Formats: C-alpha cells, structure tokens, sequence
RNA sequence: CGAGAGCUAACUUCCGUAGCCGAGAGGGAAACAACCCAGACCAUCAGCUAAGGUCCCUAAAUGAUCGCUCAGUGGUUAAGGA
RNA sequence: GGAGGUUUGGCACCUCGAUGUCGGCUCGUCGCAUCCUGGGGCUGAAGAAGGUCCCAAGGGUUGGGCUGUUCGCCCAUUAAA
RNA sequence: CGGAACGGAUAACCGCUGAAAGCAUCUAAGCGGGAAGCCAGCCCCAAGAUGAGUUCUCCCACUGAAGGUAAGACUCCCGGAA
C-alpha cells in the first residue's frame, strides 16, 4: 500500500465524484478517477482511502494514488527524459518542433510531437522530452525508441540515457 | 353484462334468456332462486359474501336439446376409424330476480 | 359469449432508450406492440400502440457486449456467410440494432410481421412524430 | 469528380514523338448546365448537364420546362457529375490538360445470349475424343445430394452484353479545342456512336 | 381470460399472480376467470376487485 | 440395473431383470416409438394439480433472502498447467 | 492424455418393385492441421539462405514422359508446385 | 486498362502510464503501435429497400363506380453496332 502524499506551493486541487481538475505552472492536467474511491484532501495535504478491502477494491487505490502522484507532481516540477542513439551515423536533428533522425535507413525519420511534448537534441546523438502528462512522454520516447530498437549483438539503435543492454555472441 | 359460471349454474348481474345445461325440475316449474356471487345493481358494484346475501330468482322457459355433433376419431395405419352421435340436454331459462 | 372489441384506438407512445440495457427496453417495446398492456383484446388483431424510441444510440450492452457481440446475416451466396457487423460498429447505423431485437421477439407470422411497422426507432433526441403527439412512457417496469 | 460527356466516334492510328499509338476519338461536345443540385436542396452535391440537342418539335412540354428552368435548348441526354461545380456549361477543354489520366465509361457492345465458352471462358471438352457435348456445354453443374443446391452465382449461358463499364487510368493524348474532340489512348467500350463519359481517375494513383 | 386479467391487474399495479392469490386469500371470491374477464371490461368493478384482493394479502 | 462377447467401442451382438414402444392418444424434453409427467366413454367459452415452468417470442413472480462466477462461463471433453 | 473423422475396419440402421460403380474430362465451392504470399516470437538468428513455433483462408499453386490408374517415379520449371 | 494507395477497427506480437505485494509487470481501470485478413475505399446491380425514398417539370379540376378527355403512353409502319 501507498498513501502519504506532498502537495506543493504552486498548484491546486478540485475535487468532483472522484475526477479532479488539476493546475498550477502548467494546468488542465486532469484524470479521471473512480467514484468508489474517495477523492479527498484536508488542505495542506491530499490522501485516497479506500472504502473496502476488496482485491479488486484494493487495486484501484494503488493505482490511483500513483496516477495522482505523476499528475500533480508532473505540474509542480515537470518530466524530461534523456536518450541517446548508437551506431554508425545516426544523426538526429529539430526541425522547428519536429525531430528528424536520420539512423541507419534509406530515409530521414520524423516525428511530429504531440501537444504538449517538447522535442530537444541538446547534442547530436542526445535525445530529450520534455512534459507534463508523464504517460504522453513515456508513449512518446516510446515512439522514438522503437524506430529502432537494439538489436541482440551490437546495440545500434536508441537507448535510454543511461542505458545497458545485453550483447549475444554470433560470428 | 353477466353470465352463468357453466359448472352448474350461479352467475352474476343479468337479465335476459339463456341455455344452460339440464334441470331437473321440468316444466316452466323451477323458479329457480340461483345466488350469484356478484351484482352490478346501480351500477353498485357488490362480490363476496356480499353477495351470498342477494339471489335472483328465474324461470324456467323450455327443456331442449342442442344442435347436433358427431364423435369422429382416428388413427394412423392400424385401420381404426370411430363414428359416434351426441346432442347435449340443456334447459333454457329467463331471468327476473333481484 | 367472449367480449371482442373493434381496432378503433390507435396509440403513440415515446419510449426512451438513453442509459436503458437493451432488451430490457426491448421486450418492453415488444410486450407494447404485441399489446399484452392493454386487456389483450384478441389474438386476432393487433391493438398495440405506436411506440417511438428515442436517443437509441445512447443504447447500453451490459456485459463486455459492445464487442465480441455478433451479427451474422447470410447473403445467400456462399463466403457471403455470417456478414458479421457484430459491434459497436453496428453503431454506425444504431437504430437497426433496436429494431432486430424487438423484431427477435415480435412473432414470426404474417400478423408478426406486420406488427414491426409500428416499431419508429429515433437514434437522435428528435423525432418526426409530433403530429401524433406522442405519450411518455417510464423505461422502469412495475 | 469533374467530367463529361461525349459520344464514341472510331479508333485509329497515331505517332507521338515516334511511337506509334492507337487512340480512339471521343466527339465531348459543349454540355449546358441544366440542374444544379446542391444538398441544401437536395441532400446531395451534384451537378446535371445535357448533350445532343433534341428537336424541340420532339420534346415533351414537361421537359420542355425542365429545359426552360434554365434557359438551355433541350438535349436528348441529361446526366449528373458528383463533385462537379463548374460555371457556364462545360466544354471539354477546360476540363482536361494533354497527358492527364481520365476513367471512360460507356456501355459495352452487346453480344446478346452467349454460352459459357463465350461467356465466362469455359472449357469445353473434347470436339471428338467420344462425346456429344462436342463443344460448348458447362459439364457438371453441382455436388450431389448434399447441398441439392446449385450455387446463388453459378455462371451460364446467358446475356453477354450491354454491361455498363468504367475503364481506368486512359490517357489523354491530345485536345483539339475549337472541335471539340478528344483523343484518348487506347480503347474505350461502346458501338461507336454510343454515349460515353470522360471523368478524372477514380484512383489517382502516385 | 387469463392473458386478459393480468393486464388490468398490472394496470392497477398488480399482477396475475398476485391478483388472484389475493382473490383466493379472500374465501368468498370462486367466479371463473371468464367473469373476471367480463369485469376487466368493466374496469370500476375490476378496481373494486383489485382493492378487495390487496387487502388479503397485507 | 447385472453379467458375457467387443476395444469397459457402437442407434453392435447374446442372456437376466424392471419399465415403456410394439398395440398408446395428452403435457413436458425447440424438434423426437423408447426418456420425465400421465392410460383419451361422450359434451362444456368451468376448477385443482403432475412432470415441466413464470424477461419477449409464449401461459404464469423483471418473486423474495444470503452468497458464487465478469468467463457469454451458462450454451461441447481430458492429462496437464495458472 | 485428447482431437478429427479423410484409411483398412466393425456393426447391419434407410435403400435389392434398383441409391450406376473405379480413373479421366467439365464445372466448381468449403475447412485449415498453411505449399507460396503477408504480420510476428525464439533461434545453435553476424550477413544472406534457414530452422521452428504463433496470427493469417484474399488470392495463387506449372507443362510433359510411364501406366486405366489413383497414387508414385522421372523430365524441365517454379513465389509455390 | 486492371489488382493498388490513403483510412478505420483488429489477430499473433510489440509497448506507454500502473496497482493489488512500499519491487517488478503491455492489464487488473485506462492508452498507443501492428497483417495479403475485417470494415471503408475501385468497378457493376439495386427503392418489389410493399421500410416502396428524393428532385425538376407538365395537365388540371370535366360530365353524367362509370364516360368524352388533358398532360402522355400505346397499337401499327420503317429500321437499329438492341
Ligand atoms: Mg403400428
Ligand atoms: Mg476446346
Ligand atoms: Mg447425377
Ligand atoms: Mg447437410
Ligand atoms: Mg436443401
Ligand atoms: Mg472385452
Ligand atoms: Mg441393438
Ligand atoms: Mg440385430
Ligand atoms: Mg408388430
Ligand atoms: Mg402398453
Ligand atoms: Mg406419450
Ligand atoms: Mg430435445
Ligand atoms: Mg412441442
Ligand atoms: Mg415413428
Ligand atoms: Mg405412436
Ligand atoms: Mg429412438
Ligand atoms: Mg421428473
Ligand atoms: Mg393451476
Ligand atoms: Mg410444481
Ligand atoms: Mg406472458
Ligand atoms: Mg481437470
Ligand atoms: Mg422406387
Ligand atoms: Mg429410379
Ligand atoms: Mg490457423
Ligand atoms: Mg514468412
Ligand atoms: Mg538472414
Ligand atoms: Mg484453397
Ligand atoms: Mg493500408
Ligand atoms: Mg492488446
Ligand atoms: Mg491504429
Ligand atoms: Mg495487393
Ligand atoms: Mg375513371
């Protein structure tokens, strides 16, 4: 179980039938959530108690208190994942707000962010995101990293920032 | 409005002529003081023991049998074929009670 | 000796579909036509209301039902076999989906047939009908 | 979207640059604007034009005032293009440019009631290896018992003909414009007189 | 008869069931179905049925 | 139900035994000699029930109370796995 | 331990007042336990060519010599026969 | 000349956020990606879609179910890559 909870200066938090609204330095950061639960908060600080110690009751307290953590602390101090990509060539560059790669395949790679995500190539073969919604980033260097994920004996391809593989043998 | 319950005769608010099935009291003799389980009198609707109060008497109008019916069976591939007659006994009657 | 009566009512009625199951409201719709609300006149005509649904794309499949729910309906040529529409994609015409539920139970006869005429599914809010000036009808039964 | 109307006229030869070609002459003669349907009023977009003028000694009075809604002579063939907001009336010119891919459709010759061999390009079985359906005959027509049937479909003699058909991706050749001709590569159906649409590619294709 | 009385019955908020369980919970009611009936064409009678029946099962 | 023969196959074949069918109508089992209910003297626009049922088709509680399964399991098996 | 009913059967239920039988030819249509093609997982997968399993039935699946053959063998090709 | 592209929802599969277990996990709420296959997209039929659809235009309101008639079809003649 996870309850305790840290609530900053900056926001604010509504409260409707278990769906909050959500803002702060970067607002509209709404999710839903189950009526079920109670939605609550004493002022200085949040809290979801669950009503029932049903399994299936019991899942959904987790979840949401997790969902709730990210959302808020999302708007307080916001998300930025790093990745870099391996190999020979495997450039990457912005194009306005589009980020070309340009790794390893007949053509160059684009993608066009969605809103709210910021693309950044603070160096050549450094990727960056930066956001709110940590879901929308997660599915967005996911979208990135799948252009080429590494293969199993000589790691071309995006990796997370700080990240090892495992290298199988061949010839 | 009302009708007779067939299985012997008790009925409700009427007043009109009607079959039913025999009497055994011949003649325009019976007078027949039947008791009814509902009336709609003063269009007072009355049921129950209520109406174990009030009874309506009738006349017997004319002993008479019905227009005739054959019994008819059969079946299938086992010869077996049956012809039978049969009218049904009735005794006619008008009402006039209360 | 039976009391009949004549065909003289003709009946409008406005069935709501918004938040309702389907086939629950179905047999409703169904039990309405056939016209057991009324003292079930006759077998022999059909004395049931017009009955004007509503909102029906705001129909509710309880189960899992908007998918894995199928619609088999054979075109007679052979792989024109189970044409399954079977969704929510049926969705895209919803007002059918109503229809072949009450039709399911409305009696499969030349009279079961005709009945299905009286049946004017309305996926919008709006219906043609205030002509015949319809009268409300709760989806609750009791 | 855009098209028009015209009429078969023959087929022939051609050399553009060297290659020599075989074109067929479409007649896409000027088309009033007769009815312009929009959804507003009548749930659709379109549009109606005519060809071939008729003699108005022939026309019925209530076609005559179709016509007269719209101040155009009236014209043995009316026919509606989807999409299609032009101005004026339509002349074939405007419509096309040299080289531009454009669908033909016009009716297919008429062949009348043919076999299966004509038809559906049967086989046909041995014109003397024994039998006595020399040629000609669709054999077998089922299974057995299990399904009695004989299949929704099964192909037959039958009438071969008339089909309306759509011919895809024809390429314009040429235009000439103060005729009003159009040549179009390769072949379109029809008898030739017979009507026949020109219209943009149903696919433009990359 | 049966199919007929049952409408009038949930026309007044009862039933079949019910209705006729509570015409029999009252000793005095033994008219055939065919007479109830003939009362759900008469519909004051019927409604004073109704009210007699749902006061024998209370 | 109890055995043999068969492969502890068969709407298989051969015996014992009970019941049905043959010779059996009527309600149930969608349909259906064998199963479950129940043995049709005749007539009725009368009543209680059996089996089986009570959401609509389709007669009759969208019955009541504590649960169980979110699989359409219900509405086609097992060794084995979770 | 199951599955399917395509084999050789068993059984003897409708058909001996007739249910034409093997091979070919002609038309086909369906299953999928998938020969090709499409999407995948693992691979003792460097690459290429593969193996094997999963999802997939839209379409496609060659012509000849031998024999009545089905089949099988062979010629010569195939995305595949 | 054609099979096709673009689209949508999907199978195996691949993931984002993420609990029930202060870890981890593509799923238990939720979301995204993924086939010659499913729906749409191409060509043809089709309102006997008795649920009979729309639009434009024409003849009008005649005399005693009938009858002369309008608008307008047909019969027949001559022919037709029908
Ligand atoms: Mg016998
Ligand atoms: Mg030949
Ligand atoms: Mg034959
Ligand atoms: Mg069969
Ligand atoms: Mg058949
Ligand atoms: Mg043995
Ligand atoms: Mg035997
Ligand atoms: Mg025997
Ligand atoms: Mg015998
Ligand atoms: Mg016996
Ligand atoms: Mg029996
Ligand atoms: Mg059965
Ligand atoms: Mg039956
Ligand atoms: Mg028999
Ligand atoms: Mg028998
Ligand atoms: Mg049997
Ligand atoms: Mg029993
Ligand atoms: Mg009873
Ligand atoms: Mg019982
Ligand atoms: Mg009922
Ligand atoms: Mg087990
Ligand atoms: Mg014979
Ligand atoms: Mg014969
Ligand atoms: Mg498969
Ligand atoms: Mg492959
Ligand atoms: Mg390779
Ligand atoms: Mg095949
Ligand atoms: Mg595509
Ligand atoms: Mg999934
Ligand atoms: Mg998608
Ligand atoms: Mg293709
Ligand atoms: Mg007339």
């Amino acid at each position: 179980g996870k309850q305790p909870i840290a609530v900053p200066s900056g926001v604010t938090v509504n409260a409707q039938d278990g769906v909050f609204k959500v803002k702060g330095p970067k607002g509209e950061l709404t999710v839903p959530y189950n009526t079920e639960l109670t939605v609550r908060q004493d002022g200085d600080q949040l809290l979801v108690e669950r009503p029932s110690d049903a399994q299936k009751h019991r899942a959904l307290h987790g979840l949401t208190r997790t969902l709730v953590a990210n959302a808020v602390k999302g708007v307080s101090d916001g998300y930025t994942i790093n990745l870099e990509l391996r190999g020979v060539g495997f450039r990457a560059k912005l194009t306005g707000k589009a980020l070309e790669m340009n790794i390893g395949y007949s053509h160059p790679v684009i993608i066009e962010p969605p809103a709210g995500v910021t693309f950044a190539v603070p160096e050549p073969t450094r990727i960056d995101v930066s956001g709110i919604d940590k879901q929308l980033v997660g599915q967005v260097a996911a979208n990135v990293r799948k252009v080429r994920k590494p293969d199993a004996y000589h790691g071309k391809g995006v990796r997370f920032v700080g990240e090892q593989i495992a290298l199988k043998a061949g010839k | 409005m009302f009708a007779i319950i067939q299985t012997g005769g008790k009925q409700a608010r009427v007043s009109e002529g009607d079959v039913i099935r025999v009497e055994s009291l011949q003649g325009e003799a019976g007078d027949k003081v039947e008791l009814k389980a509902l009336f709609v009198g003063g269009e007072q609707t009355v049921f129950g023991e209520d109406a174990g109060k009030y009874t309506v008497q009738a006349e017997v109008v004319e002993h008479g049998r019905g227009k005739k019916i054959y019994i008819r069976k059969y079946k299938s591939g086992v010869q077996y074929r049956r012809r039978t007659g049969h009218r049904q006994n009735f005794t006619a009657i008008k009402i006039l009670g209360i | 000796k039976t009391y009949i009566p004549k065909n003289d009512e003709q009946n409008w009625v406005v069935v709501d579909a918004s938040g309702v199951p389907l086939g629950r409201l179905a047999t409703l719709i169904a039990s309405r036509i056939r016209g057991k609300h009324r003292p079930d006149f006759t077998p022999n005509m059909i004395q049931g209301d017009f009955v004007v649904v509503i909102n029906a794309a705001q129909v509710a499949l309880t189960g899992k039902k908007l998918d894995d729910k199928v619609y088999t309906r054979y075109t007679g040529y052979q792989g024109g076999l189970k044409t399954e529409t079977a969704r929510e994609a049926l969705s895209k015409h919803p007002e059918r989906v109503i229809e072949h539920a009450v039709f399911g139970m409305l009696p499969k006869g030349r009279q079961g047939r005709a009945m299905h005429t009286r049946l004017k599914v309305y996926a919008g809010e709006t219906h043609p009908h205030s002509a015949q000036k319809p009268q409300v009808l709760k989806t609750q039964p009791l | 979207m855009k098209g028009i109307l015209g009429t078969k006229i023959g087929m022939t030869q051609i050399w553009k640059n060297d290659r020599a070609i075989p074109v067929t002459v479409v007649l896409a003669g000027p088309c009033p604007i007769v009815q312009r349907k929009t959804a507003q009023t009548d749930g659709y977009e379109a549009v109606q034009i005519g060809y071939a003028p008729k003699a108005e000694r022939k026309v019925n009075k209530p076609m005559q005032g179709h016509f007269a809604k719209a101040g155009v002579a009236p014209t043995r063939i009316l026919r509606e293009f989807r999409g299609f907001a032009p101005d004026g009336d339509s002349v074939n010119v405007d419509i096309f440019a040299e080289g531009e891919k454009i669908d033909a459709t016009g009716t297919s010759k008429g062949k009348g009631t043919q076999g299966v061999m004509k038809r559906w390009n049967f086989a046909g079985g041995p014109a003397s290896h024994g039998s006595k359906k020399w040629h000609r005959r669709p054999g077998s027509i089922g299974q057995r018992k299990t399904p009695g049937r004989v299949y929704k479909g099964k192909r037959m003699a039958g009438h071969m003909g008339m089909e309306r058909v759509t011919v895809q991706n024809l390429e314009v050749v040429e235009i000439r414009a103060g005729e009003n001709l159009i040549l179009v590569k390769g072949a379109i159906p029809g008898a030739n007189g017979g009507l026949v649409v020109l219209r943009s590619a149903a696919k433009a294709s990359a | 008869w049966i199919q007929r009385i049952n409408a009038g019955a949930r026309l007044h908020g009862m039933n079949y069931s019910t209705f006729i369980n509570g015409l029999k919970r009252a000793n005095i009611d033994l008219n055939r179905k065919v007479l109830a009936d003939i009362a759900a064409r008469e519909p004051e009678a019927f409604k004073a049925l109704v009210d007699a029946s749902r006061n024998a099962r209370q």
